[PDB]
DNA sequence: GTGAGTACTCAC
DNA sequence: GTGAGTACTCAC
């Protein structure tokens, strides 16, 4: 898998401090200890490069998110984790979250921020479900709009993450946070 | 349930 | 006069029209203005004074236009909407000066200009927690969660709103059913 | 009370 | 002889 | 006097260490104090600010050993006076000195180090011309010919015209004169 | 190695011709070498560069000589003929590379490239310190005229042949008629 | 007599 | 104000 | 290796 490290030479620039600038297949050629011939022979452009690292996003976050909606069975404790899958995941893969917040993504194809948009929109339909179930598993539909809610939450957790990024990772997202949830169930309707 | 990380 | 202002124009709409996705280079952004890529360079020494400029006026348009929200009403609950429209609906009047509030049309940029949005978003956060430390002062009551934390919850509803707004084209509307939202905001006020 | 715009 | 300047 | 004005403008930039680099009709106008457009409504282009400035040497100097040979009668002297005349012209107006040398003439057009040549040209004439005239003088003619003797003479000078260019106005022309002398003075055998 | 040493070449080929006299460009330097203005970047990692190799090969011949004008030849005056006959030798053989040892070809260059040539020139009116003030050295009987006024001369007479060397398009070249202007400098080993 | 010639 | 370069970057 | 953008220049 001497694939796996030029992707992992692509986080680990993409965590550092240059971040915020332009990955060069040039200095991404230097770390992995080759020549831009021998990147090209895994990856077609560096579009790929990206897909596939968005790719583990998307599985990542998807298989969690899932794998809470069947062991959690809690309207309120079930998103009481899937916020903290996000901004948890955030802190934890600092250069990953500018491919969220669409910072890294700023450099190539549109098509890839599409990728993303996508997953957002899947993430806030799962979150949106749970929002829904709250009826059928209590009786008592919900006091306000359950798109409305879900997209509210979202907001909240791509603000976290912007300011995450915007000040080089030093405003963690999971920061007191046990003091911050409270203020998320306090719309919980 | 925990948090995968990557940038191993 | 005339012309250190048209300059600024064109670098708005390729800002939010389809090409703010990509960087304003000069030569692009010189077919727009209508003027050579060297008529550019007489009034701004580099593109980086452009943005600047563009930065400046969003410094004011927020602060200023808070400063009288604070005057005309002070009642901390007006006070504490009226402020989270500001944010959303300058976001929303002004698609391409937003890219740069996110930082994103900064990318293409200098790291420095961010570190002017940056500042901007404190003093702005910083407003929000003397408001909340005034109530208790017009009415004798505040609130139960800190006023750091809760300003810091705001803003965070405020920069996700606006980061929603780019990512997708500037189809999902900032201050698009506010008066359901701003409820929901209220609640965390306590 | 009134949004600015820097395009008119 | 004396040796001219411009620097009048 | 606007077209006199410019012009110190300009020969004190070649004096200041930003001589090395190129001129342009943007900074001259800076430090004369007005536009580009209160310079182009005069000269034509740069060739003619120079162009005026080559002149002065011309006339400071062709003119000036013709006023020595008029004056000045012995040969020694005069194979002296024109040395002096030269290293002493220099030391005065460094910044006239690099069109001299023809460094600063490495930004304008050609045909200016062609009309420096001709300056040359002439007082080496001018120097064969005080050679010839010592057989006349004083019945007999040098051993040495006077086309390799005079020419001889006008290598140490641009030797030393180039010396004060290189250190930037510290390698002085004009010092030690009455010790660089008799060295050549011993050429004239 | 040849890719190196093959553009060099062509950058000499430029100081020697018609062209010499204006700014080298990277446009036009690929046109000797018929690559791309992008090819030369993957050699050198500036244009700078390309001036400092030059400059190492003057330096590291005229000297490498002069350190064997000694140790072959212990004529006190003898010497100098063989020094004042390698710089101009250099000079004659090498047109383009003395277009730099002028000084008219760093012109469009950084100052920085200077300062090589004049520890150049620094370097060997140095060596010809020694030469002559060795000279006492070899038979009780030296100079009358101090040894560094005599070694500036000496090399001053030099700068001057090879700067008409250049500004008269390469015609006038400095070993014509050495041996006749010879008795003259060695005339003035007082 | 051995003059180092650089170019071709 | 501009036609025309101007040393150097980038993805492939 | 290369076609193509890349911010900014200079003389007229």
């Amino acid at each position: 898998n001497r694939r796996e490290e030029i992707l992992q030479s692509l986080a680990l620039m993409l965590e550092s401090s240059d971040g915020s600038q332009r990955i060069t297949t040039a200095k991404l050629a230097a770390s992995v200890g080759v020549s831009e011939a021998a990147l090209y022979r895994h990856f077609p452009s560096k579009t790929r490069m990206f897909d596939s690292l968005i790719e583990f996003i998307e599985d990542s976050l998807i298989t969690r998110i899932n794998l809470i909606l069947k062991d959690e069975k809690d309207t309120t404790a079930r998103l009481r984790l899937i916020v903290l899958l996000l901004l948890g995941f955030g802190e934890r893969n600092p250069g990953l979250t500018r491919i969220l917040t669409g910072h890294a993504l700023m450099f190539e194809q549109d098509r890839l921020q599409g990728r993303i948009n996508q997953l957002f929109e899947r993430i806030e339909a799962q979150l949106r479900q749970v929002m829904r179930e709250k009826r059928m598993r209590e009786g008592e539909g919900y006091t306000t709009d359950e798109t409305l809610l879900a997209s509210q939450i979202l907001a909240f957790c791509e603000g976290m993450l912007s300011r995450f990024v915007r000040s080089e990772f030093k405003y963690r997202p999971t920061d007191d946070f046990d003091a911050r949830w409270p203020l998320i169930a306090a719309q919980l309707q | 349930l925990d948090i995968p990380a990557f940038l191993r």
